[PDB]
């Protein structure tokens, strides 16, 4: 019981329990989706309601021309993350004069969120993000965690009740090399829905989504935009 | 520097500190107050005297500016400090504004400073309940109350410190609009306010008084003896 | 205590902010309502005592001339919020020649929302959340927007919303009588006929206060005398 | 220079148990007098005085610095301060300003507390102690304090002699200066008692 | 109280009922967690060091691992302790050695090396924010007034040069045979010394060491310079234990 | 950063717990004598190793701070170095100010000051080391005492260390005026023959004295000179 | 920072009293017993010395009793090591105020000056408080001669007659008693001030070593600040001894 | 009962916990091993993949922290890629100050020692990234250092860092690494991994090599896709 409310005490296991507890802070929160073909990068996030008569949290955010995140943990937290990548991309254009590589990016989210899980008195970040974005190598699609981890992965699902999206990824993999604009996004709103009950539906006030590709810039979808993508995909 | 919380939540809700920091209060000098038409009247209970003492050095009711004066019931420590930034404030006012400080104005600056020390790293909450009193320009009286927690009211009568319970259920029932018409009245209903917390005594009470553009006067204990000699 | 402000609980909450929002429940009630020709905004005084003077609680604060504001909970913590917020928006006026819109003043202030830490900070750093929430009313060239703020920093944009004291008796009863286009004077009745049954002392002039802002005419509080009329037509 | 903006002129000279300092009474902004009544000689308490000339701003700011640091030492200490210990303090509260120098030259005299030890030095802008077994002068006027102090200073002397002697060497060392006179103040220091005399000087 | 704990005593560093530092007794303890032992034997002209050296798997390299550093190039050095902690004040050790010729403009000398390195682990102890190093110096060298030099440093901050020192799992034993050849006073050359000093370990542990099971550094009067015994060298002398 | 705060407070008795025990820390150190008599201030402790390989010249437990004044201490050992050091820039720091040696009473008076930062300022132990500084000065010597809590006496003549209660009630019974700092020397050895037990050769006790010469550390030819029990 | 390692001295207690600022307090009870008596001319201070043996040197000063102005000089009853720090401050700060004034420091000032440091203290920081509570005399060209008593908390006020210490309740009772407004002269006073202590003493015949008197009084427009010899002390009881029977 | 709580305190034996509580969070790592040969230094890594989602190369353990300098990881790979970017910018203050490649000796100290601070103090953790550092120079040769998490530094002819240690150091020592070329250690490495390699708990993994010494002219390299799957079907025809 000793263990649990510092950071950096370790445990007889090897196991940081306040690192551990950061993952649970992303598991309390809605889920979402992506996933990359050999051209676009299309990020699907479900936006929660409060109530019906609030509205709902933005789950997406713009980060630079060609990056764009979907956010999975505390709100007001993943806004300290975007705008520390927001800067990263502006000084990349800034100092460079080219986009910047989303390789490089996660790598600095690396070091940012690694320094809070190593000193005391402070948290790790409890957001996990999908970092979709597009450079000369490709699309990509890249995890991080609280934990300061990050991966590179064709598609994921963070948020509560993700596995059961992820093991709908595993079955299609092989298709989403060769989707067009239209159907590689079906294939993440196909997701969304398994992990919500089936007493709810997937709606245009509540589903946001953003793309990113070749020849087009990252763009958020925001309510009758999304429409047109959600008609055509029977549930 | 030392950096660490002090003041945080609990279970329910309440911040243990800053009730803690009320407590003190809840035992102070029995500090009251009641506005009149051109007048207004504080005053305060000193059970302390064993006439060894000066009077005049342990004084609770004091002047924050030529308008604007105040009292406080609780931890005397603690008094002189956000009595000293609050007369920093009034005349940093002046500087900046070539009016006179406005009543509320002050009282503001002193909730600010009772809000900065609660949220600080390190840092404990102030144990005084402030009374503040003053005429606004056009000369309305205003009297006002301060809090630990750095909650100011406005008040036409109020009591602090330790028995103010007692004292409101008589100010209460005997302030109307057919009273407060005299001075004298204004501070005979003082006088028979504090009647609840006398301990068979009230040799000890301290009042004062404000009156237009006059600074703040305080009685002798000859001349509150003369208001004390008509009761029956 | 054992806890640090930042630790998580193993629920994967912070403890700190897990506790600010307990702190909401003991506010007074504020009732704010949205709708295409303004905003309207309803907060009880709570008046503790015959002697205390209603004229000097304003609990409905004018961020901008476009925006309105309320507040429940800690009202000392609220000052804090709305000193900042006023500076925002003037510095947005300031520098870009154009009134701030009521989103990008939540943004301002919910940044400070999460500043709350003890080691690697400065001297202006706070040792625990704040206590207070926030309903931002106001008027842009989006139309009349209402916002809500809860300690955790996260901004949520609202038709309407009901804070303090009971949020719950209000939410339940609010959802219902609020429908689409209904206008603000229908709006105001609403308001007052959900808030005068969720308080305790009965309705008055004095006793509450109200609210309004318009797109053509800027943020105006409704004096006694007309209040007066107000709670005749209740 | 700077130093000359206010003139003025500071003298000691050390007798055989006493010691005598002495400085003249003017104040003024270059070519315009002010007011006669400046002082530019302080008591560091019973039988130490000290001189300051140059810069009037100086004097007066250097000044109030000893008198915190002496009070400081002295009731730290519980013993009145050495003339010699006062010396080195000056030097270092000059020393410390070396990048942005007060402009004066203090001038220390008075007597060992232990028995009769007369004690003078001269210090810089800088702060160099310079003990002397004869005299120390500063100020504007030095040059002409130089060939004065020179003739009529001799190695042993009573209070009555050491008077007579600072007197003539201010007031004719002061007369061929222009920015320094307006009367002349003189003390004397004996084992016994101080004696304090203001002289009658030219007014010009 | 002996023995008895008042509060967090035993945690941090700070005083007890009976006046004791338990972190640092602890400290002591983490010397014989090193599973070795070292000897410095310092004669006339020469101070001799003899590492115990296990290399119990073949795939470690012998080469890198030592005991035996070099501070500066008139001073050893042998760190008996925490292994992850001799590195520690080795690579400060150095900077303290090369800091004093940057300032005094001359090789440090070995007493007053001890004495820079004592004092920091005087910080340890008093601030109660870390803990104490857990390695136990021991240097030789050869300043030019006082000749040969042993010194030793405890995790305490306590530093006594000896004539003949011990460290690790066997000390009190090792010192006791230390105590029978020292108070004889035999004449003590370069051959004599190490011939004495390995003994001194056989006694001990009864081995008799092979060649690679031990390492030797060697300072002398004509050998200013601190030197390590070759295995080829190191056997010349192990030959003479057959003998006497 | 560290911890920034204190470690000591004071108990619900109304006594500070912390310096409490590091004063039974200086009762169970090297015993120490001292004695201000006459002209000179003598200062003996007990050097009592473990075994013959220990060499003495390498290690001294008297200590000069200044040439005016000396230094020994009864309690934890390294901690005695740490004030050393600040002790000998106090007097370096007061010597360029001045311009002249510090006087004892200042010293003591600056470092039991220092003592004293420490039963404030966070994140720190006070001392284990309860000091005896010996100095000379207008011809009047100085022996005070200062102990970890930072509170300084003078003493004409003290005991620390082990049976320092036996110690003192050797004193008054020994020590009076007009005894001459060789007396003193004798008067302080024999205190330690009824502490220390076994044989006090030149290796097992070291003195200094500290006089008009200045302050200076005897060697042991010399102490043995004084273990004839003549002077 | 290992919180469990901080003891929090700033925080209330569930009543709203600082500990640290009563265990001060209980500190300063066992303490040497220190009084003042403001008369007509003067103001004493008479300090019970605790610390009393046949090796003790008696070097410096009245042991116990300080000088913090040319003008005005205080006792200390509490731990002895903090009362040189705030004798240090007390010092600093009024020779700040005699740099920028030039003028001596009026009593009022300088005591609401020494109890802003003691609040910083008790405040914040995380720093234990100072267990030393200060008695204060002087005279100021305002209010004249002045007696005020501080304590760890920073609560200061003015009095006629006081006392701190040991057996300070049982003085005090004492005192208002046998004191008069306006009727004490110092010679009525120190044989006053006598009468006290030796009731309070724990160790009988009053001993001119054990209690030390010091008297404040101006004259030729000068604060003149004696500490009474031992010779006079004696002499005072002496004569007090005296009128106990004849 | 609370010497374990920091890394500040000893406990009554003398061990510091946190400090062996960092160790075993390498135990549960998975197995990475190191080789040196005549012509130069040869890394495997046993990379676990935890669902196919992942892309084949992600998380991956060996890091290049000089031209000259590989790079192998056991441990918390969070903490890793902070060591790996901290490795380069000693390599890089190293090119900076002294204008020439790092000696590998050299840089497993800095490396090593920097691993060490934050076992001294309470206000920081102890990494839990165990890792080795091979290199290859013409006037050094083969050289293969390891680093723990309490800084300890040591040369090897072969060694295996996380889970499987004993079971892979046992099958090092059988064959005879000194006169062998590269190119014949490479078809070795990936014989004794997959010997190593046992699966019960874990699935499946990706095998890395890298290539130090004579064959690359001293820059380090991952195994080029021929070599590397010219060795990777010769481990497994020797599998049985």
């Amino acid at each position: 019981n000793q263990y649990d409310n510092d950071v950096t005490v370790w445990s007889p296991q090897g196991r940081i329990h306040q690192i551990e507890y950061a993952m649970e802070a992303v598991k309390q929160g809605s889920a979402t989706v992506g996933l990359k073909s050999k051209t676009h990068a299309v990020l699907v996030a479900l936006k929660r309601a409060q109530s019906e008569l609030a509205a709902h949290q933005k789950k997406i955010l713009h980060v630079d021309n060609h990056i764009g995140i979907s956010i999975a943990g505390l709100t007001a937290d993943a806004r300290l993350l975007c705008n520390f990548m927001r800067q990263e991309c502006l000084d990349s254009r800034f100092v460079f004069d080219r986009p910047l590589p989303v390789s490089r990016l996660v790598s600095l989210i690396g070091s940012k969120t690694q320094i809070p899980t190593q000193r005391y008195g402070r948290r790790p970040y409890g957001v996990g993000l999908l970092i979709a974005g597009y450079d000369d190598m490709g699309p990509h699609i890249f995890q991080t965690c609280p934990s300061a981890n990050y991966f590179d992965c064709r598609a994921m699902s963070i948020g509560a009740r993700s596995q059961s999206a992820r093991t709908y990824l595993e079955r299609h993999m092989s298709e989403f090399m060769e989707c067009n604009l239209n159907e590689l996004v079906k294939h993440g709103l196909r997701a969304l829905r398994e992990t919500l009950p089936a007493e709810q539906d997937l709606t245009t006030k509540n589903v946001s989504i953003g793309i990113v590709g070749k020849d087009l810039e990252f763009t958020i979808y925001d309510d009758d935009d999304v429409s047109p993508f959600l008609e055509g995909l029977e549930e | 520097s030392y950096d660490r919380a002090i003041t945080v939540f609990s279970p329910d809700g309440h911040l243990f500190q800053v009730e803690y920091a009320q407590e003190a209060v809840k035992k102070g000098s029995t500090a009251v107050g009641v506005r009149g038409k051109d007048i207004v009247v504080l005053g305060v209970e000193k059970k302390s005297v064993a006439k060894l003492q000066d009077e005049r050095t342990v004084r609770k009711i004091c002047a924050l500016d030529d308008n604007v004066c105040m009292a406080f019931a609780g931890l005397t420590a603690d008094a002189r400090i956000v009595i000293n930034r609050a007369r920093v404030e009034c005349q940093s006012h002046r500087l900046t504004v070539e009016d006179p400080v406005t009543v509320e104005y002050i009282t503001r600056y002193i909730a600010s400073l009772k809000q900065r020390y609660t949220q600080s790293n390190g840092r404990r909450p102030f144990g005084i309940s402030a009374l503040i009193v003053g005429f606004d320009f056009d000369g309305t009286p205003r009297l006002y109350q301060t809090d630990p927690s750095g909650t100011y009211h406005a008040w036409k009568a109020n009591a602090i410190g330790r028995g103010a319970k007692s004292v409101r259920e008589f100010l209460e029932k005997n302030y109307t609009d057919e009273a407060i018409e005299t001075d004298d009245l204004t501070i005979k209903l003082v006088i028979k306010a504090l009647l609840e917390v006398v301990q068979s005594g009230g040799k000890n009470i301290e009042l004062a008084v404000m009156r237009r553009d006059q600074p703040l006067k305080i009685l002798n204990p000859e001349e509150i003896e003369k208001y004390v000699a008509e009761i029956e | 205590y054992d806890r640090g402000v930042n630790t998580f609980s193993p629920e994967g909450r912070l403890f700190q902010v897990e506790y600010a929002i307990e702190a909401i429940k003991l506010g007074s009630t504020a009732i704010g309502i949205q709708t295409s020709e303004g905003v309207c905004l309803a907060v009880e005084k709570r008046i503790t005592s015959p002697l205390m003077e209603p004229s000097s609680i304003e609990k409905i604060v004018e961020i901008d001339a476009h925006i309105g504001c309320a507040m429940s909970g800690l009202i000392a913590d609220a000052k804090t919020l709305i000193d900042k917020a006023r500076v925002e928006t003037q510095n947005h006026w300031f520098t870009y020649n154009e009134t701030m819109t009521v989103e990008s003043v939540t943004q301002a202030v919910s940044n400070l929302a999460l500043q709350f830490g003890e080691e690697d900070a400065d001297p202006g750093a706070m040792s625990r959340p704040f206590g207070v929430a926030l309903l931002f009313g106001g008027v842009d060239e989006k139309g009349p927007q209402l916002f809500h703020m809860d300690p955790s920093g996260t901004f949520v944009q609202c038709d309407a919303r009901a804070i303090g004291s009971a949020s719950e008796g209000a939410q339940s009863s609010l959802q219902e009588v609020y429908h689409k286009s209904m206008t603000l004077k229908e709006a105001i009745k609403s308001s007052l006929i959900i808030l005068k049954q969720v308080m305790e002392e009965k309705l008055n002039a004095t006793n509450i206060e109200l609210a309004t802002v318009q797109p053509g005419q800027n943020f105006h509080m409704f004096t006694k005398e007309e209040l007066e009329e107000v709670i005749k037509d209740i | 220079s700077i130093m000359s903006y206010n003139g003025g002129a500071v003298m000691a000279m050390k007798g055989k148990n006493c010691v005598a300092i002495a400085a003249d009474r003017r104040f003024g902004i270059q070519a315009q007098m002010v007011t006669t009544d400046f002082q530019k000689i302080f008591p560091m308490g019973d039988r130490l005085y000290i001189g300051l000339a140059g810069l009037a701003t100086d004097v007066q700011t250097v000044a109030q610095r000893l008198k915190f640091r002496l009070n400081l030492y002295e009731l730290k200490e519980g013993r009145q301060i050495k003339p010699y210990t006062l010396m080195s303090m000056v030097a270092n509260l000059l020393y410390e300003k070396r990048f942005g120098p007060y402009y004066t030259e203090p001038v220390i005299a008075g007597l060992d507390p232990k028995t009769f030890k007369p004690f003078i030095c001269s210090l810089d802008l800088i702060g160099c102690p310079m003990v002397t077994d004869d005299f120390v002068v500063s100020g504007t006027c030095t040059e002409q304090m130089y060939g004065m102090c020179e003739s009529l200073w001799e190695p042993n002397m009573d209070p009555e002699h050491l008077f007579e002697t600072i007197s003539q060497a201010m007031l004719n060392a002061v007369d061929r200066d222009a920015v320094s006179g307006m009367g002349v103040i003189v003390h004397i220091i004996e084992k016994d008692k101080i004696t304090t005399r203001t002289l009658k000087a030219r007014m010009d | 109280s002996r023995g008895s704990s008042a509060g967090f005593d035993r945690h941090i560093t700070i005083f007890s009922p009976e006046g004791r530092l338990y972190q640092v007794e602890y400290a002591f303890k983490a010397i014989n967690q090193g599973g070795l032992t070292s000897v410095a034997v310092r004669g006339k002209d020469c101070a001799v060091i003899v590492t115990q050296k296990k290399v119990p798997d073949k795939l470690l390299d012998s080469s890198t691992v030592t005991h035996l550093f070099k501070i500066t190039e008139n001073i050893g050095c042998v760190m008996t302790g925490m292994t992850a902690d001799s590195r520690s004040q080795v690579q400060r050790a150095r900077y303290e050695a090369a800091n004093w010729k940057y300032k005094y403009g001359y090789e440090i000398p070995v007493d007053m090396l001890c004495k820079r390195i004592a004092d920091i682990s005087q910080v340890y102890t008093q601030n109660a924010e870390m803990r104490p190093l857990g390695c136990c110096m021991i240097l030789i060298g050869i300043d030019e007034e006082q000749g040969p030099q042993v010194y030793k440093c405890d995790p305490a901050g306590y530093y006594c040069g000896f004539k003949a020192t011990a460290a690790g799992v066997k000390q009190t034993e090792s010192t006791s045979f230390l105590e029978k050849k020292v108070k004889k006073k035999f004449d003590w050359t370069f051959e004599q010394t190490v011939e004495t000093a390995i003994t001194c370990l056989s006694t001990v542990l009864s081995i008799d060491f092979k060649p690679s099971e031990i390492e030797v550094g060697v300072v002398t009067v004509e050998n200013p310079k601190f030197r390590i015994l070759t295995e080829a060298e190191i056997d010349a002398h192990l030959v003479a234990l057959a003998e006497r | 950063r560290g911890y920034s705060f204190s470690l000591t407070t004071f108990s619900p008795s109304g006594k500070l717990v912390q310096i409490e025990y590091a004063l039974a820390a200086v009762a169970g150190g090297a015993p120490s004598v001292g004695i201000k008599a006459a002209n000179g201030v003598v200062l003996a402790t007990e050097k009592k190793q473990k075994s013959i390989l220990y060499d003495e010249r390498s290690v001294h437990k008297v200590e000069p701070i200044t040439k005016h004044i000396g230094l020994v201490y009864s309690g934890m050992g390294p901690d005695y170095r740490v004030l050393v050091h600040r002790a000998r820039k106090l007097a370096q720091q007061y010597y360029l100010v001045y311009q002249e040696p510090i006087p004892t009473a200042q010293l003591v008076q600056r470092v039991a000051s220092v003592m004293q930062e420490y039963t404030q300022s966070g994140g720190v132990r006070p001392f284990g080391v309860s000091l005896l500084i010996c100095g000379w000065n207008e011809g009047r010597p100085y022996l005070f005492q200062s102990d970890p809590s930072g509170a300084y006496f003078a003493w004409k003549a003290t005991a620390m260390g082990k049976n320092y209660v036996n110690g003192k009630t050797f004193l008054e019974k020994r020590y009076n005026e007009d005894l001459e700092l060789e007396d003193a020397i004798h008067t302080a050895i024999l205190t330690l023959k009824e502490s220390f037990e076994g044989q006090m050769t030149e290796d097992n006790i070291e003195v200094g004295i500290c006089n008009e010469a200045g302050f200076r550390r005897l060697t042991p030819t010399e102490v043995k000179d004084y273990l004839a029990a003549i002077a | 920072m290992s919180r469990r390692y901080d003891s929090r001295t700033t925080i209330f207690s569930p009543e709203g009293r600082l500990y640290q600022v009563e265990y001060a307090m209980e500190a300063i009870g066992h303490a040497g017993t220190c009084l003042g008596i403001l008369a007509n001319d003067g103001v004493l201070l008479a300090a019970e010395r605790r610390n009393i043996h046949k090796l003790l040197d008696e070097v410096f000063f009245s042991e116990k009793i300080y000088k913090l102005n040319e003008d005005m000089a205080c006792s200390v009853a509490g731990i002895t090591s903090d009362a040189n720090v705030l004798t240090n401050e007390l010092r600093l700060i009024a020779q700040r105020y005699l740099l920028q004034y030039q003028e001596p420091i009026p009593c009022e000032q300088l005591v609401t000056a020494l109890c802003d440091i003691k609040q910083a203290y008790t405040q914040f920081g995380g720093k234990r408080p100072f267990g030393v509570s200060l008695l204060y005399i002087g005279w100021d060209k305002h209010y004249g001669f002045q007696l005020y008593q501080s304590d760890p908390s920073g609560n200061y006020g003015g009095w006629k007659a006081t006392c701190i210490g040991n057996n300070s309740a049982a003085a005090v009772s004492m005192l208002k008693q046998d004191y008069k407004e306006g009727e004490m002269t110092l010679k009525s006073a120190l044989a006053l001030a006598i009468k006290v202590l030796n009731k309070t003493m724990d160790v009988s015949k009053l001993s001119a070593e054990k209690v030390e008197i010091a008297t404040l009084t101006r004259e030729n427009g000068k604060t003149v600040i004696r500490v009474l010899k031992q010779k006079e002390v004696e002499q005072l009881i002496k004569k007090h001894e005296e009128e106990e029977a004849k | 009962t609370g010497y374990d709580l920091s890394a500040s305190t000893f406990s009554p034996d003398g061990r510091v916990f946190q400090v062996e509580y960092a160790m075993k969070a390498v135990e549960n790592s998975s197995t990475a091993i190191g080789i040196r040969c005549k012509d130069g230094v040869v890394f495997g890594v046993e990379k676990l993949v935890l669902s196919k989602l992942y892309e084949e190369g992600s998380n991956k353990r060996l890091f290049n922290v000089d031209r000259h300098v590989g790079m192998a990881v056991a441990g918390l790979l969070a903490d890793a890629r902070s060591l790996a970017d901290i490795a380069r910018e000693e390599a890089s203050n190293f090119r900076s100050n002294f204008g020439y490649n790092i000696p590998l000796k050299h840089l497993a100290d800095r490396v090593a020692m920097y691993v060490h601070a934050y076992t001294l103090y309470s206000a920081v953790r102890p990494f839990g990234c165990s890792f080795m550092l091979g290199s290859y120079s013409v006037n050094d040769g083969a050289q293969l250092y390891m680093i723990d998490p309490s800084g300890v530094s040591y040369g090897y002819w072969g060694c295996a860092i996380g889970k499987a240690r004993q079971a892979a150091k046992t099958e090092i020592e059988k064959l005879q690494m000194k006169e062998m070329t590269c190119r014949d250690v490479v078809k070795e490495v990936a014989k004794i991994i997959y010997i190593v390699h046992d699966e019960v708990k874990d699935k499946a993994f990706e095998l890395e090599l890298s290539w130090v010494g004579e064959i690359t002219n001293g820059r380090h390299e991952i195994v080029p896709k021929d070599v590397r799957e010219e060795a990777e079907k010769y481990a497994k025809e020797s599998l049985k």
